[PDB]
């Protein structure tokens, strides 16, 4: 299992609904989504789009890394049950659960200007990693497509405010030991790890003894060939990535829009930590 | 294939720049200068280079007609010409702070202005807070080469807008002494790929 | 025997104190509430007659046989006994000729319960005031015979109009809330004289009525000998009752999708809207259940806590209600609003706290209710969710939803109704809920919130039309529903009020207040010796009177200038001019330090913003400095502070209110008497003052130098005390300093 380990130069802006405020993970939605615009240029989106399809390439979200440490979000775990706030756990300990920060965020405010007119003041919500710290995503049998797509996103950037100038990072696919044994081995609850979505064949049953939480993912198509109109994709209620499950499933590459002059596809796949409670 | 514009922005006068929200003491700075929100080094924001850019190139270019030349470098979201932006600027910090400490100052200046009233004739003070002058700025500006054909006129468009801004202000109270910029060592290198024709890129520029 | 007459006479149980403690005979205060009641305007039916006169097991085993089996006030008796939390088989009832017990007591409090443990049990009462600003005092108080009297006269002169009505139950509370709420339910016994006449008669009404209802569900009649031939411990195992609660959830990302022009007044209305939407709900449940309004416990900020029959019936009426409800809210406020209903079975010995388990109602309330949270969808709603779509659909430019928009405008609907009925209530005086209207609430029922003269006429006897308003003037002629708001605008706009602002820097003030662990106080902030539904219900009746009520008053009184828009113990924001909020956040804590009696603590944070600046960003910028003062702390390892306009000025309410303001008012005093001073020897004293920091010998020797330079203007005293004061503690005087040049500017 490898990992796609991010250090971050610059600020960044992953954006949940607005542009004033960021979270401090992207999704796997925008880092597929990311890697298929790089892979577009080159030529390669079918390669790309049937490399995931068949299950090949399949990558989790983004999670923050410190020095030496991987967390992951908080597991809402079906419990019968300060410690109380702690938003990110790490991966090393969390069978035995059964202090943290990284860098700030900040709002950076912008304006429009104009000669003849007043300016238009905004916000672009920022944040700022610390020098040793960045995220981090899980994935299992690397690819050399998937190791060149990486090589073109770093001159061109991942998140929000990009262009203008926010993702900036210099990725190493690095391939760690004590965290793919926490893959082989299982448990009994099955915790997501990625933004997935399961089937309409297998949703009834993947929601048994669930805990989940769903998260909106929509927004604009972000493509100057498609229908030539920036205009907004059908909203995918996905479960969070930090939500556990008892009967597992496997999500899908959802085509979240209507017409237009190509596929707009956003990854809802699933990525399972089995662990016993 | 991506390119990357690399260069260094010196600061000739103060170039105040960008806003905060902070809060400002009595005897304070009052609007102080955009920092990185963890190292506290003075910053130039990747959009305020990029829009004075996309300001001066729009002025000089256009003579009462924005054709695309501009819309290839920027990128547009109107109603039909939607382009994807080829440049890609970043956020610049503070490069020679090394060399600040060699002469024994800070990297920011506190600014003593005021105004007076032309019927009262009261002051009226403020402090602003500027980088000082000397300070150089180490920038990298990735270019995305998907058009072989013009990468050529955007290099010369680059570099009118580089000569462009080397008369005029780069942010803040600019007209009123300060913002003045000039662009030193600019150079071209391929990032991924292999461009073939990079040496007429870096005569453009390295001239 | 239907249960109407049954909540009436468990309303107008216990009347029979008040008169015995005021009029002049001495019997069984039992048959002075009878025959007071018999002796009303009509006779009221032996229905009535028999909850009030006939209760407290000694007065109804003597006359038993000729009293009928299926009676209709043994579980009035029953309901009476469990409301204490107390063992009454045993104990007489007061007036029972026995000997000298006292007469003229005055009520307790919560408030010196609670944290009995850590912070030690006070002893106060509450003195008698003709919603009084009445903050509880050590000394002994007394309520005179002619208080008690008033007090039969006024509910005399309201109780004419109000009969045994589906629709006067609610005005009967209000009566009960006006009323009685400084008459003690106990007399000269132990601390169960910290308990409300109104909320001991308003759980011993609810427990009645949720009593019978599982009776008639559960098929019994013959209660009477269970009750008292068999003694009645094996119904104190059984699960008879449910308490429900609600929490709505996202209530801070809706009330905060606010905008440029028309930000402030947004909020207003999302926050009145969430709050008042809530309490329809809450209302509507028990109106479709057939209850009355004595079975909701508290409907606070987001929550309500309720109390139910643990029957069958009632189950099938809540899961039907929360699909409607469920169904509402995600036509509308897809995943962003959401309401958890949960309900745990509770039996009557854990609502006496007899063996234990009182606090695990609420734990397993809570467990339940975040399993709720975490479990919120079937897979029908996840698949229309994910199937819906629509026309062309834009999206809101205040709100950011992609609904369906209006002309010339281009927004959102939720935005627009909000925006009307915020025009609306700018007169803040009574509010409708009809079948048609301008604000859409669930099930079907839009308010229009109109004016007292089209809403007089708007009841034609309609009985589902429902009327919430703050005011009251008087009871029966209204009959109507009453609704805690803390709402006082000083102007509405704060140009003309920040321009009528003289001597200071026109500047505006924000205040945001979070108190210290109410959430932990509601929870394990009261003993368990002294713990019942009576006193967990009163402590809460005590925190929300308190902020919908008092600050009000205190807004009033002295006329401050601040508008204010939440009231609670969960958020505050009041926005105004900067030294009314400085002037007013000081008593603000000491009026809340007398009212809960040095138990539970606040945590300011006051903010100094421009006039045009965005609310959003004053609000969210004061939440930081509410979180830094949340966070304030010594060096180990007190988290009552206050935050004055920058993140790094967090100073306790002991040295905002001492230390910054005794020396601001020594510099207000030692310069206003110097006609040259200041401001310019201020300014040179904060340059060097604010220097320390970096350079520490040279700026306290250029101190000693210019103080002793220039102490021949200002007096060798003020310079002494200036110098000492900069050399002991120079954060605090850098503030007073500062203060003191902002509130002199200009």
């Amino acid at each position: 299992m490898k990992i796609i380990k991010l250090y971050f130069e610059s600020p960044v802006h992953f954006g949940e609904k607005r542009l004033s405020e960021s979270k401090i993970t992207f999704s796997a939605d925008t880092l597929f989504s990311a890697l298929m615009i790089e892979a577009v240029g080159l030529g390669k989106e079918d390669e790309f789009y049937q490399l995931a399809s068949n299950n090949l390439v399949k990558f989790s979200d983004a999670f923050p890394f410190i020095d030496q440490y991987y967390y992951i979000p908080k597991p809402m775990f079906n419990l019968k049950l300060a410690f109380k706030k702690l938003l990110y756990v790490p991966i090393d300990s969390l069978e035995d659960y059964l202090s943290f920060n990284l860098g700030k965020l900040a709002l950076s405010e912008k304006v429009q200007q104009h000669d003849f007119k007043d300016s238009e003041p905004y916000n672009v919500g920022t944040f700022t990693f610390k020098e040793n710290t960045g995220l981090y995503v899980l994935i299992e049998q690397t690819h050399p497509l998937l190791e060149e797509l990486l090589e073109n996103l770093q001159y061109s950037g991942i998140g929000g405010k990009r262009n203008s100038g926010y993702g900036k990072f210099k990725f190493e696919i690095l391939e760690d030991s004590d965290i793919e044994d926490l893959f082989s081995a299982k448990g009994n609850r099955k915790i997501l790890l990625s933004g997935a979505l399961p089937k309409d064949a297998e949703l009834e049953q993947a929601l048994k003894n669930a805990s989940y939480l769903l998260e909106r993912r929509g927004g604009f198509v972000q493509s100057d060939t498609y229908a030539t109109n920036l205009v907004k994709k059908q909203d995918l209620y996905v479960f969070k990535s930090g939500s556990t499950f008892e009967n597992s499933f496997d999500g899908d590459i959802y085509q979240v829009g209507k017409k237009g002059n190509h596929p707009v596809y956003k990854y809802a796949k699933s990525f399972f930590l089995e662990v016993s409670v | 294939m991506k390119l990357v514009i690399e260069g260094t922005i010196v600061l000739k006068t103060g170039m105040h720049i960008g806003g905060s929200s902070d809060f400002s003491a009595i005897g304070a700075v009052a609007s102080p200068v955009v920092r990185d929100t963890l190292t506290r080094l003075p910053l130039i924001p990747g959009s305020s280079l990029k829009g004075k850019m996309r300001y001066l190139l729009a002025k000089e270019l256009n003579n009462g007609i924005d054709q695309d030349e501009i819309l290839r470098l920027f990128g547009s979201s109107e109603k039909d010409k939607i382009r994807r932006a080829r440049l890609k600027f970043n956020d610049i910090k503070l490069s020679n702070l090394a060399e600040l400490e060699t002469f024994n100052v800070s990297s920011t200046e506190v600014k003593f202005e005021n105004t007076i009233n032309r019927k009262t004739a009261v002051a009226n003070p403020r402090q602003i807070e500027r980088v000082i002058a000397g300070s150089k700025f180490d920038f990298e500006i990735f270019y995305n080469l998907d058009d072989i054909k013009e990468v050529e006129k955007d290099f010369e468009n680059i570099k009118q807008g580089f000569d462009l801004l080397e008369f005029d202000y780069l942010g803040g109270h600019g007209t009123r002494g300060s913002g003045r910029i000039a662009f030193e060592n600019l150079s071209v290198i391929t990032a991924v790929g292999n461009f073939e024709k990079i040496n007429t890129l870096n005569e453009i520029l390295g001239a | 025997m239907d249960k109407i007459n049954l909540v009436c006479g468990s309303l107008l149980h216990n009347i029979g104190k008040i008169i015995y403690r005021g009029t002049s005979e001495r019997a069984k205060h039992s048959k002075l509430g009878g025959d007071f009641i018999k002796s009303f305007e009509q006779f009221r039916n032996t229905e009535l007659t028999d909850c009030i006169r006939y209760h407290h097991a000694q007065e109804i085993t003597s006359v038993k046989s000729n009293k009928e089996k299926n009676s209709l006030f043994y579980i009035t008796y029953i309901a009476d006994n469990i409301s204490s939390g107390m063992d009454r088989r045993k104990d007489l009832e007061e007036g029972a000729e026995g000997f000298n017990w006292d007469k003229k007591v005055a009520l307790g409090s919560v408030f010196n319960v609670l944290n009995e443990k850590e912070k030690g049990r006070q002893n106060y009462s509450y003195p008698f005031v003709a919603e009084p600003l009445n903050f509880p005092t050590a000394t002994q108080n007394q309520y005179t015979t002619s208080y008690y009297d008033g007090l039969i006269t006024d509910m005399k002169t309201i109780l004419q109009r109000l009969k045994p009505d589906k629709e006067h139950i609610n005005s009967l509370l209000q009566m009960m809330e006006s009323l009685w709420s400084y008459v003690p339910s106990s007399t000269d016994k132990n601390q169960l004289v910290d308990i409300s006449l109104y909320d001991h008669s308003r759980t011993t009404a609810a427990i009645a009525s949720a009593i019978y209802d599982y009776f008639q569900a559960e098929n019994i009649t013959d209660y009477q000998k269970e009750l008292f031939d068999y003694n009645a411990t094996e119904f104190y195992d059984k699960n008879a009752f449910l308490m429900m609660n609600f929490d709505m959830s996202g209530v801070q990302n809706f009330i905060y999708n606010i905008s440029g022009s028309k930000a402030l007044k947004s909020l207003r209305a999302r926050s009145f809207y969430l709050d008042m939407l809530l309490e329809y709900i809450s209302d509507n449940l028990l109106e479709k259940l057939e209850l009355s309004r004595a079975n909701i416990l508290y409907v606070g900020g987001g929550h309500a806590y309720l109390l139910l029959a643990n029957t069958n019936k009632t189950k099938a009426i809540l899961s039907d209600f929360e699909h409607d409800l469920k169904t509402w809210f995600l036509d509308k406020f897809k995943i962003d609003l959401y309401v958890a209903m949960a309900y745990t079975e509770v039996s009557a010995n854990d609502l006496m706290n007899h063996n234990g388990h009182y606090r695990d109602i609420y734990r397993r309330l809570s467990q339940k209710t975040s399993a709720k949270k975490a479990n919120r969808y079937t897979a029908e709603e996840i698949l229309n969710l994910n199937h819906q779509g629509t026309e062309n659909a834009r999206e809101c430019r205040e709100c950011k939803r992609s609904d369906l928009l209006i002309e010339e405008d281009d927004i959102c609907e939720i935005c627009d109704s909000l925006q009307k009925v915020s025009r609306d209530l700018t007169r803040e005086n009574i509010f409708v809920i009809a079948n048609e209207g301008v604000l859409d609430m669930p099930f079907g029922k839009k308010m229009s919130a109109l004016s007292y003269s089209q809403a007089d006429k708007l009841k034609k006897s309609n009985a589902e039309v429902q009327i919430y308003a703050k005011n009251i003037s008087e009871i029966g002629q209204n009959l109507m529903t009453r609704i805690d708001m803390g709402d006082y605008t000083y102007r509405s706009d704060f140009h003309e009020m920040l321009e009528e602002v003289e001597v200071g820097i026109n500047r505006l003030g924000v205040l945001r207040a979070d108190v210290d662990n109410l959430g932990q106080a509601f929870i394990n902030g009261i003993p368990d010796d002294y713990l019942s539904i009576s006193r967990t219900a009163t402590f809460s009746r005590a925190m929300s009177r308190f902020f919908k009520n008092y600050l009000n008053q205190l807004l009033a009184e002295k006329s401050y200038k601040i508008n204010v828009i939440y009231a609670g113990g969960d958020d505050l924001f009041m926005i105004g001019a900067w030294q009314d909020i400085l002037d007013f956040s000081i008593v603000l804590k000491q009026k809340f330090a007398d009212f809960t009696q040095n138990k539970l603590s606040i945590s300011a944070g006051i903010g100094m913003f421009r006039e045009k600046y965005p609310v959003a960003r004053m609000a969210s910028l004061t939440g930081d400095l509410e979180d830094a003062a949340k966070d304030y702390k010594p060096d180990e390892r007190t988290k009552n502070a206050v935050t004055l306009f920058d993140a790094t000025n967090v100073f306790s309410w002991d040295t905002l209110e001492n230390d910054i303001f005794v020396k601001l008012d020594a510099i207000t005093k030692n310069f206003e008497k110097l006609d040259e001073t200041g401001k310019a020897f201020i300014y040179r004293l904060i340059d060097l003052l604010r220097g320390v920091n970096e350079n520490q010998q040279i700026n306290i020797a250029r101190l000693a130098y210019t103080l002793s330079r220039m102490e021949e203007k200002i007096g060798k005293t003020f310079a002494q005390e200036l110098y000492n004061w900069a050399n002991a503690d120079r954060k605090t005087l850098i503030m007073a300093l500062e203060i003191y040049i902002l509130k002199t500017r200009e």
